[PDB]
């Protein structure tokens, strides 16, 4: 238990260590870390919800800005860094005004108001565009400083196309389900083996050599249950006094099987998706009747294509009627680098699409997929909210400057407060400048001259080297993560400043 | 002597862990357990239920102290704080050898005669309901980090209560069964709501069922959707392999009948507390019925209140009688996860808060103050009366009992002017709290009260004594009823002790 | 905050284990040494040297509060109760936070104006003279385990301090080089008596020396009186056998010349700090000489004073002028022990007390107990007057003391009342010990001083207010103040601390 | 430390433990206790002095009452025994009072009250007379529980004897120096062999053979120089170039020894009594002059020697003049035992006499010195004082009856102190039932009837197996060791009962 001014000086000084931990991943000249455990053992990311989440915090007071990492609207791309970043510049800033006299909750006011302005000032400076242009700029900024190779471009656009095919209309407003894009990784080399595919990719084989290679005008039925011997709940014994009998029971299992099968090709089903196992017996007769099959498919698999094709998850194949069989084209098997995946293709759902990713090494195709989520995230956000912001630092740098002028309108206390808040958001500049190695104080100075000079697009430029205009540049940051961001920081450094004793 | 000196030292230690919390300068507590669970919070019934207290004295104090009878506002960190004033001041009169029962006599009857001012000096809610309402759930969340959006989430608090208030005998009855307060991380403070219907923290438990049904018949089951096997030891014999078909269809048979009755009767919508049968699952989905599983009974309760829908336990014997009615009933995703709405109910005086925060430790506090103000603007609704904040009212008290103590003169007299003086451990605490000076505003605090200043408090924002109604910081008679209950009870019991043995 | 805490309950500690020694029905202490060593008293002075504290601030308290001014009654007993009453009662406008500064000038006043109430109540002694001096060495006896024989001793601590007591400027002084007290066990407590001369605890150096000397002439000696060896390296160089025999001669010699000149000069008496030889112990035996060896310095010292001789420590330099006078020199036996006697001194303001009792450990607390008899009457002659005991000069100091704090309002006012307060803990701890009730006691205290009852006090023997100067319970003024005194800077020293480090 | 009740709860404790240790020692059937430490060894006793100031007292309060042994005034006999036994019941007998709510001051007090009137009762009861008779009485009481054997008659005699042979009148009184009776002892048994000399004997052989075993009319040099070659203060060295000065300085020294004897010789001295040693050389002539020298004789010897013979105790011979000469017809060495022991007899002083105390075992003549030096010191006293009391706890009984009235006369809180302490005296009467065997409650009950009839002079009588006539059987207690083993009992006591605290 710790009371008071050591309370509080511990709780500090604990969110500014975490914050240290991610910092450097920050930006195009972000750097990873590498996370090993004990038995699965090593990660290397760069994303800054992933190091957190696996990070092994002890302290308490960490704990809890660890915790930014699972607020789904902040964790994606740089947000969960730049939260964690500003809580820990937050606390630190804090600490002086502590030391001067000033209460834990007036401080706790101040940034209050402060992230009540900024949150206003960004909505006013938000800039609009749902221009496909903008989103490739979205998502090329997303991927900056990830060991993507240099294929980000050909990354970028694939997200764009992909979001851009499952994205719809509801009343007036675009509404973008991610869960509609499939993306799977194989350790193929090249990335630029990255496909696109119109259709859902699974990384499961067809049950049975004699199967087709590839179906085409498929009624693909979906299946939830075993194809497998069934036997009842109640507890059941078979008592054979007939040697001749054994022989029947071991014929009423085969017909079992030929039966099912029997009510599968009834149905005009010639693809079978079990989310389950087949028997041997059921493949054989499968194969024997041309069904091309799959079994223990996963479950989210066997929801998106039910999705996609339009099929009814069905569980007693008596209710295996054409009413729920689903369409595609195309039902065919290929071989992906080492393994053998099925595609249905042409499904009945036009808004559903696969990526498929490509980058051997397998711990960077494994980052690359967590690049290309987020990416689809960010472009997904966007593409609804049709604003976003420039990046590099610049919307922090209009946000100190003006949050410095509003602390003047402001009363004694609560005014120091927010110029401490104000002071808060350049550590995202400085953070951009040092991590590029270049000098942090000048950048901020020169930085800070442009914004105020109304260059409200003027963010860090590693090129000329200190501060220059992200309009030309292209790095834009999406709006509801920076808000967010904000918002994140905020109640969360609250929460850690109003606590003096811990026990 | 001693047994006491130690019991009274262990209890006055939980007044002091609990002391800085209370008021709108008032810190919070970061709790860490031996599992390592974290609870960060300002609620004393909280900090409390959550400290680990060894000494039996102290855990006689949390239990005693913890006003149980409600827990309305500050009720609790008050009584506490008051009943180690309260001993800490009997510490000196035992000193000067005043015999112990005298001081628990004197602290009961000061405790009576506290009640009384109270009554006396409170004020009845007239045809200012809702602004009086409003300004004291903004008094509780002025306390709490919920304070940030005190404006907003007092509107909710009092939208709420109001809408589930029954006004019987002219009277205000106010049943919480109709409030459903659900957390979800993932979203501002600010974008807290009040849904007019009851939320469920569930999905529906097929991925085929429907994301809404218009007009929705509620079955609500008590009973798990899968097969009953007898009570006495039970085996099918199977001697023909033909039979071996007809058993598996007599036991879907039996499910896919299950379905037909909750089906026959016109239910659209199933709510179970226990499980459904993967081919239960099915069945439903197929029939179009929208079905969520395992539901919390404590769910299931306020979905019964709001539908009027009567709990089944044997499906067999339903009816359309035991169904609920909603206008509708529909799946929506709320952040990262899937809810279920049931909307426009049967019974209108059933209402739900969506509690956002962005993460999981801001949204749990978020939950803890609103439903403190829950209760605050309830109990103020059902009693009918308010008394002044801000140290006033127990200014007042403490003024009110010097005299008294000079009526009822002798040794008796020394227990209820200490008694005056622990009541006076409130205003100190909101000035110590605030950064002010204790016995300047002590000071000045008894001159008003002594001038018949009866609504005379702190105002720690400008560390001034002002009229505290007028700036609008006022709590429910009740709070300050019990706590003074609370107070003089733990003191009293730990007051009779002279021994501790195993 | 806690250096404070704990400095001021270490204080505390001290307080209490010398609380219960005060007064009529006070107890005593047994203190037991590491090497073993005992003592058992009730001198307050004794206890404090004696006790073994570590804690930083206990021996503050200790030093401090020791009124090392003057060791007069219960000076020091008295001082380190109200210390701990003072720094008690700090404790709680601390947790006021009222600044240990503002605690510090009230106490510095409050101390003032005490000093003040006393010369003011006090009353000077007239030609009560005889009278009042015996009420007074009684009431210091009253509190030992002397008691037992208060009226004889008390008259012995009159009679002997009359005798020494020199009225100058129409004032008294009273030289304590005067008064000899020696202790010998093997005897009651009855057999207590007033020598008129110098008892020193030694016997004659020789066998062969009178055992009386009728009108002595004392010689004073601080050198030894044996042969004196060269400075310079000296060696004697014998080549001729017969020189062995000059030489020892020579030596010899040396001893019988410096026996000659002592003797010479008209000495009948020869004293020494340091030691005879055994040859010159010869040779002053067969002189007829009485001499004793080793004496105490302090011994010395008073023998000088009353025959009038001057201590030499230049043999060869010694006159008849250096000579003492006393009508007779006597050995005689006291219990198994043999003393001498030097009776009927050239100065007759020159005594001796024979302290007996029949353990060395009674014998030991009586002559503590004496010796403290002979500083109360001496130090009540010296002032000239003398204040009520009982508590009364107390409970009127404290009553005083209220008053004006009102006149001296502000923060200073309520460090005033605290120390008024804690003066109040003489009456209580002399209640609490005889056995009454303190907080009864304490309020009909108050009632008389408030009727203008300034003598008034508590009778523990018949356990009634009445008047302590009419029962004769009275002490010295000198007492009250140096006790406020020590009692005042010793709380105010540790108020001041707020850290300690090595 | 130990504060309060558990501070003075256990001081009673200790004080009883003690008492215990040598309760079994009063009286005519008393007890001895074996006492053995680490190397000087066994001893065996029945003086409770002696037991006391051996014993190992661990306890402080314990090493308080074990003080009383010292009190020279009361360690005289059974004075010892009584004091510590009495303190005990004192004590104990408070313990009660304690318990009802006593304050220990009035408890204090109401003891001082009871002692106060007590010492007065005895001298009232007194009993006059300075008659030899008594004396013996005196003696053969002192004598009772010790392993003397049956010679007690024999020994009373001796005692007797001895005091009212140096028993001297001053002004009107008579005053008795018990410092001139010379007790030793010497292992030869029989213990009637003890032998009452008018003279000083002392425990020392003539130093040479050639010496003559008995001196007539004797004038007796007391020296106390060693009668050796004497080295001057300052330093000397002797520096011989002459072979021929080495024996001139060897003869110095023989000269230098022969004239030691002249100077004696001419003194008409005709022993030479030396505290110190005395040179080889020195013997051969005071042998060859015929003069009988005892050397290394103790500082008491020489004392009560020149006491004794009127000699002037001579540090420089050329001081011995014939008038320090002390004076005895008969100056012998005479064997006893087994040691040759020197008898100087008929002195100038007939007030010195000697008891060569005989008997065996070692560990018997040392107690039997033992007794006699106490029965010396008893019969003493009462020739002084004249008066004495009746024993075997007739005093008690006395005082215990009248104390229990004062009482009445007394105020309350006191009046209960005052049946404590009469009580208390009751505790003797009852130990010496105990101990000689009888029963205890009975006897007092007996003894209480008896001195209520007025019969002051019962006390317990082992023969009558109950109570009896101490006037008849003549068991009689010194005064001034009564009043003053009260007296003790009382103030210790009174320390003790009045701590409340021990640190």
């Amino acid at each position: 238990r710790e009371q008071g001014k050591n309370a509080q000086r511990n709780n500090i000084e604990a969110a500014k260590a975490i914050a240290d931990a991610v910092r450097t991943t920050l930006g195009p000249k972000g750097m990873d870390k590498m996370l090993v455990d004990s038995i699965g053992d090593i990660i290397i990311s760069n994303d800054g919800a992933t190091i957190l989440k696996e990070m092994d915090v002890e302290h308490p007071t960490a704990k809890m800005i660890v915790e930014v990492s699972k607020a789904q609207d902040t964790a994606v791309g740089d947000g969960t860094t730049t939260a964690v970043v500003l809580s820990g510049e937050l606390l630190k800033q804090a600490e002086t005004l502590l030391d001067q006299g000033v209460h834990p909750t007036v401080i706790s006011n101040g940034y209050r108001l402060a992230v009540n302005e900024a949150r206003k000032i960004i909505d006013e400076i938000a800039e609009k565009s749902t221009d496909d242009a903008t989103l490739r700029k979205i998502a090329l900024t997303a991927l900056s400083g990830k060991n993507t190779g240099l294929s980000n471009d050909f990354l970028a656009d694939l997200v764009v196309k992909a979001v851009n095919a499952v994205a719809e209309v509801r009343d007036g407003k675009t509404i973008v389900d991610t869960a509609n894009i499939k993306v799977d990784k194989k350790n193929g080399g090249s990335v630029n083996d990255t496909q696109f595919i119109s259709g859902i990719v699974i990384d499961k084989e067809k049950v049975h050599s004699k199967m087709p290679d590839v179906v085409k005008n498929a009624k693909i039925a979906l299946i939830d249950s075993a194809l497998e011997i069934k036997k009842t709940e109640i507890e059941a014994k078979v008592q054979i006094s007939d040697p001749s009998k054994i022989q029947d029971f071991l014929n009423q299992e085969t017909n079992t099987f030929k039966q099912m099968v029997e009510k599968i090709k009834k149905s005009g089903a010639n693809v079978v998706l079990c989310q389950k196992g087949i028997d041997d017996v059921a493949q054989h007769y499968l194969a024997k009747e041309g069904i091309y099959a799959v079994r223990r498919v996963k479950k989210s698999d066997m929801e998106k294509l039910a999705k996609a094709t339009g099929a009814k998850i069905v569980t007693d194949l008596d209710d295996l009627t054409p009413s729920v069989l689903g369409e595609a084209e195309t039902v065919e098997e290929r071989k992906i680098g080492d393994d053998r995946m099925t595609f249905v293709m042409g499904c009945k759902n036009p808004k559903a699409v696969s990526i498929l990713i490509r980058g051997g090494t397998d711990h960077v195709v494994s980052e690359v997929e967590r690049a290309l989520n987020d990416a689809i995230r960010v472009v997904a956000i966007t593409k609804e909210d049709g604003k976003f912001l420039w990046g590099g630092g610049a919307v922090e740098a209009e946000l100190a400057m003006r949050l410095a002028k509003y602390a003047n309108s402001v009363g004694g206390r609560e005014q120091l407060a927010i110029e401490a808040f104000a002071k808060a958001l350049e550590i995202i500049p400085r953070t951009l400048a040092e991590n590029a190695g270049i000098d942090p104080i000048n950048t901020l100075i020169k930085l800070k001259a442009d914004d105020e000079k109304g260059r409200i697009s003027v963010g860090v430029d590693l090129d000329n080297n200190g501060v220059g205009d992200m309009k030309a540049k292209g790095v834009v940051d999406p709006l509801r993560v920076k808000t967010h961001a904000l918002e994140s920081a905020v109640e969360v450094a609250t929460m850690i400043l109003r606590i003096d004793d811990v026990i | 002597k001693d047994a006491m000196k130690e019991n009274i030292e262990a209890a006055i230690a939980i007044s002091n862990s609990v002391r800085s919390s209370l008021g709108p300068r008032g810190m919070d507590k970061m709790l860490v357990d031996s599992l390592g669970d974290i609870v960060i919070t300002n609620d004393g019934v909280t900090i409390l239920k959550e400290m680990d207290v060894e000494h039996p004295a102290a855990k006689m104090m949390v239990e005693v102290s913890k006003t149980q009878d409600s827990f309305v506002g500050d009720g609790t960190t008050t009584a506490v704080i008051i009943a180690g004033g309260l001993l800490q001041q009997a510490q000196g009169l035992i000193n000067q050898n005043v015999h112990p029962t005298v001081i628990s006599e004197g602290y009961r009857m000061a405790s009576e005669e506290a009640k009384r001012v109270i009554d006396e000096i409170s004020t009845k809610i007239g045809a200012d309901e809702k602004a009086l309402l409003l300004k004291m759930a903004q008094t509780s969340l002025n306390s709490k980090s919920a304070s940030v959006a005190k404006d907003k989430l007092a509107e909710i608090s009092y939208e709420a209560v109001k809408s589930v208030a029954e006004l019987r005998d002219g009277k205000y009855y106010v049943d919480f069964d109709n409030i459903q307060v659900v957390k979800k991380q993932g979203g501002a403070i600010d974008d807290t709501q009040l849904i007019n219907g009851i939320i469920v923290d569930k999905e529906k438990v097929h991925p085929g069922m429907p994301d809404v049904v218009k007009d929705a018949k509620i079955a609500l089951l008590d009973a798990p959707l899968e097969i009953k096997k007898p009570e006495f030891d039970t085996n099918l014999r199977i001697e023909d392999p033909s039979m071996i078909q007809k058993f598996l269809a007599q036991e879907e048979n039996m499910l896919r009948e299950m379905v037909d009755k909750i089906k026959s009767v016109g239910a659209n919508v199933v709510i179970t507390q226990k499980g459904i049968d993967d081919m239960a699952q099915h069945y439903l989905s197929r029939a179009g019925i929208y079905a969520v599983r395992r539901v919390k009974k404590s769910d299931m309760d306020k979905l019964a209140k709001a539908t009027g829908a009567s709990i089944v336990s044997t499906i067999d014997e339903i009816s359309s009688s035991d169904l609920g009615t909603a206008e509708r009933v529909e799946q929506v995703k709320v952040g990262e996860d899937y809810m279920t709405f049931v909307t426009g109910c049967k019974n209108p005086k059933a209402v739900s808060i969506l509690v956002r925060g962005e993460t999981e430790h801001v949204v749990d506090e978020m939950e803890r103050s609103i439903t403190d103000s829950l209760h605050v603007v309830a109990s103020a609704l059902e009693d009918g009366a308010y008394a002044a904040g801000g140290g006033a009212t127990a200014a007042e008290i403490a003024f009110r009992l010097r005299s008294y103590a000079q009526k009822i003169g002798g040794r008796q007299q020394l227990a209820i002017e200490k008694f005056a003086d622990a009541i006076e451990e409130i205003p100190r605490a909101l000035a110590e709290n605030a950064g002010l000076d204790p016995i300047d505003i002590l000071l000045k605090l008894r001159a008003e009260h002594a001038k018949g200043n009866k609504t005379y408090g702190i105002n720690v924002f400008t560390g001034e004594i002002e009229d505290m109604v007028k700036n609008g910081v006022i709590e429910p008679i009740r709070v300050g009823k019990q706590a003074i209950e609370s107070a003089t009870e733990a003191a009293i019991m730990i007051l009779r002790i002279d021994d501790v043995i195993a």
